[PDB]
RNA sequence: CUUACCUGGCCUUGACAUACUAGAAACUUUUCAGAGAUGGAUUGGUGCCUUCGGGAACCUAGAUACAGGUGCUGCAUGGCUGUCGUCAGCUCGUGUCGUGAGAUGUUGGGUUAAGUCCCGCAACGAGCGCAACCCUUUUCCUUACUUGCCAGCAUUUCGGAUGGGAACUUUAAGGAUACUGCCAGUGACAAACUGGAGGAAGGCGGGGACGACGUCAAGUCAUCAUGGCCCUUACGGCCAGGGCUACACACGUGCUACAAUGGUCGGUACAAAGGGUUGCUACACAGCGAUGUGAUGCUAAUCUCAAAAAGCCGAUCGUAGUCCGGAUUGGAGUCUGCAACUCGACUCCAUGAAGUCGGAAUCGCUAGUAAUCGCGGAUCAGAAUGCCGCGGUGAAUACGUUCCCG
């Protein structure tokens, strides 16, 4: 019913909220199922028992791009504006958190005469 | 540097104990990014410690934290072509830091067959008073006793 | 050190491509070869018309080539002529058949090209070098550029050692993208070797950047 | 010390010539032994195939066991004016470098 | 190695010269540059002298040299020692 | 039944903007009723060109070529429209292929 | 690059031109299965006796207004020491600096 | 081949330009000699314009100026490039001061990343540098609904597949936003600096291009042009083989390992950027495999390269020169190519080397960085551990400038 867009290291997720009993799907897929990783899953859950309120809405999620981590942040996040659209009152507690924030750290390219983007070659002096 | 005050990153919190001490434990053992190995690791060797005597993990590694973690330090100050070593109090985060490198150490240099096992091994010894992170911490408070007169 | 080409640095920003066609990869060379094929031929034909610019475009299947001279009357010819033999000789080079353009130019000191031609011949005549860059500059601010600047090095005056000399007036922020900035070199052929004449003239900032330029 | 010697196409180089510069630059600067881990000396003829006074251009380059590399130029008309100038050069340079740290 | 389905190379002046020389019966060396031909089982019992890059250098063919190719019997460098 | 496909490739997407806008238009004075223009995705060609004439490899100049692509649908056309399509003149730059 | 390798490449240009056509039946034929054993051997042959400089491997790409051998870049057809001259001169439509 | 080197066989107005004379369309089919360059035979056509009595193309034969040079000089040069060094500096006009070289301005206080800014001052004014304008990334709005997308509907051989929709992701142009804007402090009541609210983002948000006046007779006559010297039946030109890959040794830059934070086997998830018509190739068969045959869709947001790998789950290995490592050698093959001997890439069977963590010394790196994991491209018939790009997982530590250097 509330939908919610998070962004993450190339990772797009596309969430809808809507009350229900507490089911959550990732791609017609299971949060297990889907991320292996606990840390993944913790990240994806934090939102929803930060309100203490997990169990009490239904969630329905798509993701694409990035990997196992970025798609989790885009999730959490694509959850955390969820909940700001669906409650006005949410957003001072979830930005306390940081949720609010999206992160916009990415890769750095690799540069001329340099073998990435920060390292170069030795120069000795033996 | 020579300016400006750099901020602390943030560790999130474990999975299972939801310890952020714990967290910096698993980021300090943890070698090319393989953090998921590093909590495995980790996980058994506090599993392997709960067998041995039943108390909570978290306390146990706190306790034995607090008995490793180091009082005093010298910081080598070169005056008239000397080294005076000088003895200094240390920050509780340069504390928690040395006393985390030192575990780590000791275990990878024990040995027994798997990390976590000798991680084990070596949380136990330090908890009994006889390892080599011990070790450390009395050369450290024995060198900065010897040179004491210093201010 | 060294620097960047002033026009090099402002091809989308300021001022825009001498060739405008596109091509699939693989006619691309093709058209490139020709292209600089008929720019040399040009450049030799032309030399006394005091020619500025040429433009290359390939509408559908066809060829246009606009010339900017000082001097239209040679270009075209008296009658007329001259023109119809310039249009056989790019239809012999392309394969498509070419229509040529003119672009007169009304204040021919504010354009770098020309004055290099010009200081090049002087010293090709042997005139002094220093008198020969102090009358383009003249000739220049009178004009109405808000800058000059020219740069002569080589053997000058037969000197065994090679130097360098260059005389500024104005303003020239080659380093301010959106400023407009015409640079220039040429070489004179001496009988005691080259010598190379480079000329930049700034004439004001550009506002509204690409899209004033209409590209 | 291990000694690097290179010259240029002007300048001819021989294993003999390698021999007689690794003997005489250790026998010169045989005192300082562990000080010093490494030689590299360089020979160019400027205006290669012309003559002149100098016409002639060596260089001695050494890295110092701690402190930073310390390099020495040198012109003369002849190799060996070259060489000597040059080893005097990097002895002063020596000894100054380690009077200054002592 | 060559494709089998291709079949062994040998050059046609070669060939050609190899078979007047097995029709015939004279044992004169063929002087020949094809290092890149294959020693085919015809060839055993004669002569053939191989250009190694300045002279040409005899080769008497046996029954153990069918397969390797001609120029694997001239070296073409000269080093004895250092 | 009948639809138009139109393809543009440049080297300047203002020029094939340009050109997409003037197709567009004349499409809407004929009457018919025309979908796009469809970006479609850019392409890249990057180069690496060394600077000095003779060693140092570090110090090179890279340039970059793109290809610009529009994508124009016209349904339910006219005799009109199309005639009048045929009769628009191309400038250059821009590529335009019509696919009936 | 010297007149005389200009002109030697120019004359190997000439004559694989000649022989493609000879060449590509011979190929052919060598590769159909229908064809009898001693015809495949036969093409084999003639494809072999066929001159050295019919074959297009021995070609090799040079700049075109200078002849170097080296850093050709297929799509412009100029050397690295021609192609950035006339890409900062702004003769080469479309290519400008990259910065990403 | 590239090729500029060597052995040998060959040509001399030259493989390429202009100028003079004469005959021939240009071209075209076959063999013969030879390593080839070359030479000697042998077929078919006789074209395009003409005030047709002569001309354009493209050859042959003779003659003379000449061509030709990757031959020397980068210390005779143009053009281009490195470095001090993105260091924050470097200079002019009018005035003044001093006999003059010269000085001021550009110095003094704070301050900034900065000759950045505010106060004073025989200085008043300017230019080149700093910053800004340019590209890319983070939030949102409008246009666009394809080939790309699937929230509400329905049909489904349950595959957005289908009828459909224009919501969302995305795609690619144009716009908005962030300015110490506002609050509480500090400082001369100046610049400016701290702590806060709001916001996706807060005090240059993170990267990329952009190289001041000048220095080193710094690098490049072998990209190219060019003054001056040199050779002219050879220092020019064509060719076949060989070499640039040699091997008592010494250095620089890398790749792979010395294992259990791991090797092997089975199952099982998640990318981004590029390439494809002389090419990429779905799918079936044959093969242990590199591959081959048939065949399909692609001039591409449509078909394809394509399998992402680290990762997760299960089993074995249990500290051994090992179920670690994969150099070297012996057999058997595939492919590209006229042709893999010198001297190619890859596949299978057998073999199983040094190595068990590396002297003195010394290098890179402050955050999506280092470390580690895989993927693409230019060059290119074939031939990357190199170079240029792309994404996945993802750290440690900064008390401080005292001693180290510039
Ligand atoms: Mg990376
Ligand atoms: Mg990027
Ligand atoms: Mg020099
Ligand atoms: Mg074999
Ligand atoms: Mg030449
Ligand atoms: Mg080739
Ligand atoms: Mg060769
Ligand atoms: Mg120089
Ligand atoms: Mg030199
Ligand atoms: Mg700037
Ligand atoms: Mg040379
Ligand atoms: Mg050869
Ligand atoms: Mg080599
Ligand atoms: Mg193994
Ligand atoms: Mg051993
Ligand atoms: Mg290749």
């Amino acid at each position: 019913t509330n939908y919610g867009t998070g962004r993450r290291k190339t990772a797009t997720a596309r969430v809808f909220l809507s009350a229900g009993t507490g089911k959550l799907v990732i791609n017609n897929r299971t949060l297990e199922q889907y991320f292996g990783r606990e840390t993944a899953r913790m990240v994806v859950r934090q939102p929803l028992e930060l309100l203490e309120a997990t169990e009490k809405y239904d969630l329905y999620i798509t993701v694409k791009g990035g990997g196992i981590g970025g798609q989790a942040g885009a999730i959490r996040h694509g959850i955390t504006r969820a909940l700001i659209a669906a409650d006005e009152t949410l957003k001072p507690v979830l930005r306390q958190a940081g949720f609010v924030t999206r992160d916009a750290r990415e890769v750095e390219r690799k540069k001329l005469g340099l073998r990435k983007a920060r390292k170069r070659p030795q120069f000795s002096k033996r | 540097p020579r300016r400006r005050v750099v901020a602390a990153r943030e560790i999130l919190p474990d999975p299972k104990f939801s310890s952020q001490t714990i967290a910096k434990f698993m980021n300090h053992v943890m070698q090319d990014g393989k953090k998921s190995i590093a909590e495995s690791i980790v996980y058994g060797a506090l599993e392997r410690v709960q067998e041995k005597n039943k108390v909570d993990p978290v306390e146990f590694f706190e306790t034995t934290l607090e008995k490793v973690r180091p009082m005093v330090e010298v910081k080598a100050r070169r005056v008239g072509g000397a080294t005076y070593q000088v003895p200094m109090e240390v920050r509780p985060s340069r504390r928690t830091a040395l006393a985390m490198r030192w575990l780590v150490d000791a275990a990878a240099k024990r040995s027994e067959k798997t990390m976590a096992l000798r991680l084990a091994g070596e949380l136990l010894d330090a908890a009994e008073g006889k390892g080599a992170a011990i070790k450390k911490r009395e050369d450290v408070h024995r060198m900065a006793e010897a040179n004491k007169a210093f201010s | 050190g060294q620097k960047v080409h002033p026009i090099g640095i402002r091809l989308g920003v300021v001022k825009r491509h001498n060739a405008n066609w596109y091509a699939n990869p693989k006619q691309y060379a093709e058209y490139l070869l020709k292209d600089l094929q008929v720019r040399e031929f040009l450049t030799k034909k032309l030399k006394n018309a005091m020619v500025s610019n040429i433009l290359i475009e390939r509408p559908s299947g066809a060829a246009k080539v606009t010339i900017s001279t000082a001097r239209p009357g040679i270009v075209i010819g008296k009658k007329g002529e001259d023109i119809e033999k310039l249009q056989r000789e790019l239809t012999n080079i392309m394969g498509v058949p070419a229509q040529v353009s003119i672009n007169e130019i009304d204040r021919p000191d504010l354009d770098a090209r020309l004055v290099a031609e010009a200081i090049a011949s002087q010293l090709e005549k042997r005139v002094m070098f220093r008198r020969a860059m102090k009358r383009a500059v003249q000739n220049t601010m009178r004009a109405g550029a808000k800058g000059i600047k020219v740069e002569v090095s080589g053997r000058l005056g037969g000197a065994e050692i090679a130097r360098t000399e260059w005389y500024r007036e104005g303003r020239v922020p080659l380093h301010t993208l959106r400023a407009d900035i015409d640079y220039a070199t040429m070489r004179a052929e001496t009988t005691y070797g080259t010598i190379g004449v480079k000329v930049w003239i700034f004439r004001g900032e550009i506002l509204g950047g690409m899209k004033q330029v209409m590209n | 010390m291990n000694i690097e010697i290179r010259t240029d196409k002007n300048i001819h180089n021989s294993e003999r010539l390698i021999t007689y510069v690794r003997a005489e630059l250790t026998q010169e600067f045989q005192r300082h032994s562990e000080r010093i881990t490494h030689f590299s000396v360089h020979f160019s003829d400027e205006n290669g195939d012309k003559g002149g006074d100098k016409d002639i251009h060596c260089m001695i380059e050494a890295r110092p066991s701690g402190l930073k590399p310390v390099a020495v130029h040198h012109k003369a008309g002849n190799i060996d004016a070259s060489i000597h100038g040059a080893i005097e050069k990097l002895k002063r340079s020596l000894e100054h470098t380690f009077e200054k740290k002592e | 190695p060559r494709s089998l389905k291709k079949g062994p190379f040998v050059d046609a002046h070669l060939f050609a010269k190899v078979e007047a020389a097995v029709a015939s019966n004279s044992r004169k060396p063929i002087k020949t540059w094809s290092r890149r031909s294959m020693i085919l089982p015809d060839f055993v019992g004669l002569t053939i002298s191989v250009h190694n890059g300045r002279n040409h250098v005899p080769v008497i063919v046996t029954e153990h040299m069918v397969g390797h190719k001609l120029g694997e019997f001239a070296p073409t460098r000269t080093y004895r020692g250092h | 039944n009948q639809r138009i496909r139109i393809r543009l490739k440049s080297f300047d997407h203002r020029l094939i903007d340009q050109s997409a806008q003037e197709i567009v238009e004349t499409a809407k004075r004929t009457g018919a009723q025309v979908c796009g223009p469809i970006p479609m995705p850019t392409r890249i060609e990057r180069f690496n060109v060394l600077t000095s004439p003779h060693v140092n490899k570090d110090a090179r100049d890279q340039y970059e070529i793109r290809t610009y692509k529009r994508l124009i649908d016209i349904v339910q056309p006219t005799d009109k429209t199309v005639d009048a399509l045929m009769k628009l003149d191309l400038a250059a730059g821009v590529d335009v292929q019509i696919a009936l | 690059a010297k007149k005389g390798m200009i002109n030697r490449e120019l004359k190997r240009e000439k004559t694989v031109a000649k022989y493609a056509a000879k060449r590509a039946e011979l190929k052919a034929t060598i590769a159909n299965v229908n064809a009898s054993d001693e015809e495949r051997f036969e093409a084999m042959l003639k494809l072999q006796a066929l001159p050295r400089n019919a074959s297009p491997v021995r070609l090799r790409n040079r700049c075109g207004l200078t002849g170097r051998p080296h850093g050709y870049f297929r799509k412009f057809g100029l050397s690295r020491n021609k192609l950035r001259d006339t890409v900062m001169q702004g003769d080469v439509p479309g290519v400008v600096k990259a910065s990403w």
